[PDB]
RNA sequence: UAUGCCGCCCGUCUUGAAACACGGACCAAGGAGUCUAACGUCUAUGCGAGUGUUUGGGUGUAAAACCCAUACGCGUAAUGAA
RNA sequence: AUUUUUGGUAAGCAGAACUGGCGAUGCGGGAUGAACCGAACGUAGAGUUAAGGUGCCGGAAUACACGCUCAUCAGACACCA
RNA sequence: GAGUAGGCAGGCGUGGAGGUCAGUGACGAAGCCUAGACCGUAAGGUCGGGUCGAACGGCCUCUAGUGCAGAUCUUGGUGGUA
């Protein structure tokens, strides 16, 4: 159980100009301009990112299913999750070959811990 | 370990006869203020009747309310707000009338509205309003033995004893109006009448002193 | 440790902490000491008074060998007998079991008088000594035998 | 070029004042000072020697040291942002005692008369004082002061 | 070319973090009173100082 | 005390702070007449408010 | 909201030890929770004195110990030094006595334990004085660090010049004598 | 993507920049408070009337680690031109 | 920038005094504007107001009430044109 | 609970270093591409799909030639004018 999740600014906080110039990212980069209007804070430029912004503490690194999400890398990883299944969701690592994949999935539904990765890798 | 018929049912016994104490008190207080209004209304006509006019003991309660912004105020109104705790617009707080006090408010006079604060307005502000200084940390009353722990030293055992030793004026007023936080009041329900608030009130402004009127203001702000 | 410095925060504001006006430029005073009379006299009277014009007489090839007298303490001198054998001393010594403390060895030229020793003969061996502390010694019950 | 000299902006103050020139009257003399005594400063320029500058002409100090024809004062003096302990060394026609101090130590004694009275009496001394309370309820009687009904003038020329 | 001189903002400045009172110890400055004034009170201080000694018995 | 509630509605803190809140709601003290057979209106006062 | 004072101005004040010292912080640990619950005034004063710094913690002497025993009706009391217990090869005469440090040197040990007294920790002394019954907090001297005298160096203040050659040609020609220009 | 409303181009010197003030066509990569001798403050650590092994010797699984004598620097006494 | 004020015919000129502001400041208003008015700002919801307005653009009375004004160059909101 | 210049604190990211997870990996490391997904106020992190083919990572610490849009910056490449 869990309070109804809020995210109180759902989209991604893009650089200033990132949309403008390719030189610049959208990876967000705080405008220290001496006449900047999105440092100023005007009435039409976008919006910073500030601790206001916050996720409430009890729905914080929670997913949509409500599991705090745990990169696992093999059977002994994942069996550290054993008492704690209400509360975490084993996630397989990128790097995982598919031999690996089907021992973890076989042993995460054998114990009864949340997948949110394979797939089977088919 | 008993202590569930012995302890709970001894401060419950304790509890009761606080209460009969208060009820009392209350009791006292609602005669001392429908006589002493009774008293004046009849000295009025006494007066009126003689062929000879009766004078009300001038006004020794004063409400202030912070009308104005915190920006582009000089250092001597500025300083005096400071002192008078309003420190926000909308703040409220109570003065008893001195020469060291009514000079204060010809100084402040274009930030604040003053006025005389009636029974009812002042039972209305204590009772929805009503937070005190406790470890600085500004508590919330809802509750009389909150009041009689922290002014309980100066006699004052409920809030109908602190609303009783501010409406007449008291002397631990200084306790009983220092221990009060200061009014944090809304803007008006209907708002201020007035056009333009930042006229003195006798131009059809709104700041200054508005002897009778403040009580009307003030419910209005609550 | 790089990581820790300022300059590392600094990434990213225009000035690195220098300001946008004193720009941070090469030496806007000159280079060390210069103007001491001039431009940061007050900096030099202050904190510094004495800097400039000379005080006293020359000395052409002063050997610092001949000025060396190094000083002892009354307070110290009983710290310059061994532990060992100390309090065997200082719980009833009384004249021809009279300790000798050789100050020279120990690497001091002067005695000088500021503690108060215990009433003890403490036959005391220094180069030089003063008046109070050739007068402590004799008090005491010793003697300062000159070497 | 600008002028900055001791004497300077003082025409007015160091001025004597109308028909009090002349002679020094002899009770300035005679009054006598004491350390912790409340002077002020305000110099007589009749006399030309240990006169005090024009910054602590109407200022307030305590005596702090006493000799032959002078005192010394402790005056606090504000630069900046924080007072200094300044000791001035005046001759004695450019001070004179404090009647501030001098009604508050009969109030000292006045107080202390009320309180030693009342402590085997039937009390009720408040000792403290209030500022100008906001006068009571009396009766206004219109006995041969039947109100004079006064109306605003109409504008005429001189 | 420039300015000359304002003291504008400079009581601003001075109220920010200061104007303070010197504090007034008990005991104040014994030093530019009388020469032979402090030469004395030195002999009448000692004096009781010796008095007191004395009634410590 | 996580909810300041109000004494002025809700009615239980109204009658907890104030037990004399059922007396004065009881015998109606916001709603006492009471009197009169006085009656004493002036001699010189009307007068001198008319003019 | 005219703000009287600084806002989110922290207390100023040290609450933990900036000593990352396991043992320190075992110590800390005990006195937070004596001080807590006792409501003995003494262990409020042991609580910031483990906080204290290096500078704040300057070594009491033992000779300052038999100078603070010496006070009379105070004889038989437990020493409490939060810091250092240095050696003084000054005195001679050392009583018996208690006293409970954070660190004694070789040289104080060995004068404390020869007159037959107990050297003790501060944990020591918490469990045979909860309240500080019976105790002599003493502090060593602050203002004598050789860094001090230069604190507010200026005209006419009499403090050191900071500086790293001592003799004449430094620091005494021109404003510290009457002769060359002026003094001070 | 449409629609209502809002939104001048950033960086810079400047009392004041959207400026008819300067740099910038665009992109990738490189690209600017470093190290050192000597020091002030503050803090941590050791030992504490002392302290500092490492210039050097002994030793070694070999530029490491480990051990160590006599000095020496600073401190333990200041003030004087002397 | 209001107020006191010097030089100057004067200035969006030069120089002072006290205070408040811009600089370093977004937001609501004066159409627009660094400085004027109102209010100073974490992220949202709800309620109420400030200055300013409520024919239409444009959220809000083509509201009520007593008068004045007819201009072949009407007048229309302080700083401010 | 504003904020330039500025200070301080808490973290994000990079090349290496010591230790550890008997970490991942030719049944596919790293790299790159992705109007797919999830976490984080953010710096960033994680995952799916593709291409690819030989290495690489988490955490506790050490260290620095450690983070770019501007310098009529450097080198190389590319344009609109066409």
């Amino acid at each position: 159980p869990h309070p109804k999740i809020v995210k109180k600014h759902t989209k991604k906080f893009k650089r200033h100009h990132s949309d403008r110039y390719h030189r610049v990212a959208e990876n967000w980069r705080k405008q220290k301009g001496i006449d900047s209007v999105v440092r100023r804070r005007f009435r039409g430029n976008i919006s910073q990112p500030k601790i206001g912004y916050g996720s409430n503490k009890k729905t914080k690194f929670l997913s949509p299913s409500g599991h705090k999400t745990f990169l696992v890398a093999n059977v002994k990883d994942l069996e550290t999750l054993t008492m704690h299944t209400k509360t975490y969701a084993a996630e397989i690592a990128h790097n995982i070959s598919a031999k690996n994949r089907v021992v973890i999935l076989a042993r995460a539904k054998a114990l009864g811990i949340k997948v949110t990765n394979p797939k089977g890798r088919l | 370990a008993e202590q569930v018929a012995a302890e709970r049912a001894a401060r419950k016994a304790a509890n009761k006869e606080k209460r009969a104490i208060i009820l009392e008190r209350n009791a006292a207080y609602q005669k001392e203020y429908e006589t002493a209004e009774r008293n004046i209304i009849q000295a009025k006509r006494d007066a009126k009747a003689a062929g000879s006019y009766y004078v009300e003991a001038q006004h020794k309660l004063v409400f202030v309310v912070r009308i104005k912004g915190i920006n582009k105020i000089p250092p001597k109104p500025r300083k005096v707000l400071q002192l008078l705790r309003l420190t926000r617009i909308n703040s409220g707080t109570f003065v008893k009338v001195t020469k060291a006090t009514l000079e204060l408010l010809k100084l402040i006079e274009p930030y604040v509205a003053y006025g005389y604060p009636s029974y009812s307005t002042i039972r209305q502000l204590v009772y929805k309003r009503g937070f005190g200084k406790i470890n600085k940390q500004r508590v919330p009353l809802s509750d009389n033995a909150i009041i009689e722990a922290n002014l309980g030293k100066y006699g004052i055992l409920s809030i109908d004893d602190l609303i009783h030793e501010i409406i007449t004026v008291g002397p631990h007023f200084k306790q009983a109006n220092n221990f009060l936080w200061p009014f944090k009041l809304s803007n008006p329900s209907g708002g201020w009448g007035v056009p333009r608030k930042f006229k003195h009130f006798i131009q059809g402004g709104s700041f200054g002193n508005r002897e009778e009127f403040i009580n009307k203001l003030v419910k209005s702000m609550n | 440790p790089s990581r820790f410095t300022k300059t590392r925060k600094h990434r990213g504001h225009v000035s690195a902490g220098k300001g946008r006006i004193g720009k941070h430029r090469k030496h806007p005073g000159g280079r060390g000491m210069a103007g001491g009379q001039h431009h940061h006299r007050i900096n030099m009277d202050k904190y510094h008074p004495g800097y400039f014009g000379k005080v006293g007489m020359r000395y052409f090839h002063k050997q610092q060998a001949h000025f060396w007298k190094p000083v002892l303490n009354l307070d110290k001198l009983w710290t310059l007998i061994p532990e060992d054998k100390r309090d065997q001393y200082l719980k009833s010594a009384s004249k021809e079991t009279a300790p000798v403390i050789d100050t020279l060895a120990a690497g001091y030229g002067k005695i000088l008088g500021k503690g108060r020793i215990p009433n003890v003969p403490v036959i005391v061996k220094a180069r030089f000594v003063s008046k109070l502390a050739e007068e402590k010694i004799r008090a005491a019950g010793g003697v300062v035998e000159l070497i | 070029g600008k002028s900055h000299g001791y004497r300077s902006r003082t025409r007015y103050m160091f001025q004597r004042d109308f028909r009090k020139h002349g002679a020094v009257h002899l009770s300035t003399y005679l009054k006598v000072y004491k350390v912790g005594d409340i002077v002020d400063i305000k110099a007589n320029g009749s006399i030309q020697k240990g006169m005090p500058h024009k910054f602590y002409q109407g200022k307030t100090g305590v005596v702090y040291n006493v000799t032959k024809s002078s005192v010394g004062v402790i005056i606090n003096k504000m630069v900046g942002n924080r007072y200094l302990e300044k000791r001035l060394n005046l001759r004695v026609e450019h001070i004179k005692h404090s009647k501030c101090r001098q009604e508050f130590l009969e109030r000292v004694k006045a107080n202390a008369a009320k309180r030693a009275e009342a402590k085997a009496q039937g009390v009720a001394v408040q000792l403290k004082r209030q500022p100008a309370q906001p006068r009571e309820s009396r009766i206004v009687s219109t006995e041969g002061n039947v109100p004079q009904t006064l109306a605003p003038v109409p504008y005429e020329t001189f | 070319k420039s300015k000359n001189h304002t003291a504008h903002n400079q009581t601003r400045k001075a109220h920010r973090n200061g104007i303070k009172k010197p504090k007034t110890y008990k005991y104040p400055s014994l030093k530019g009173v009388d020469p032979k004034f402090r030469r004395n009170h030195k002999h009448a201080l000692h004096g009781t100082a010796k008095a007191l000694a004395a009634a410590k018995k | 005390h996580v909810l300041k509630k109000n004494p002025l509605k809700n009615k239980q803190v109204l009658l907890r702070l104030n037990p004399y809140a059922k007396v004065f709601a009881a015998e109606k003290l916001g709603s006492k007449k009471a009197e009169k057979t006085g009656t004493k209106p002036a001699a010189v006062f009307t007068e001198t408010l008319k003019h | 909201i005219d703000h009287t004072s600084k806002q989110h101005k922290r207390s100023g004040h040290r609450t933990a030890p900036k000593s990352d010292n396991v043992y320190l912080k075992l110590l800390v640990k005990l006195y937070t929770f004596l001080a807590r619950r006792t409501d003995a005034p003494f262990n409020k004063v042991v609580l910031k004195a483990l906080f204290l710094s290096k500078i704040n913690r300057p070594p009491v002497s033992v000779s300052r110990i038999a100078r603070a025993l010496k006070q009379e009706g105070a004889a038989n009391k437990t020493v409490v030094v939060v810091g250092t217990v240095t050696d003084d090869a000054r005195i001679f005469e050392f009583p018996k006595t208690t006293v409970a440090a954070l660190r004694f040197t070789a040289g104080a040990r060995a004068k404390i334990v020869k007159a037959g007294g107990e050297c003790i920790t501060l944990d020591q002394l918490a469990v045979r004085a909860p309240k500080g019954q019976n105790t002599l907090i003493l502090r060593g001297p602050r203002n004598s660090r050789e860094a001090v005298r230069h604190f507010g160096m200026g005209p006419h203040k009499g403090k050191a010049p900071r500086i790293l050659s001592t003799g004449r040609k430094f620091e005494r020609a021109r404003g510290r004598r009457r002769s060359k220009g002026f003094k001070v």
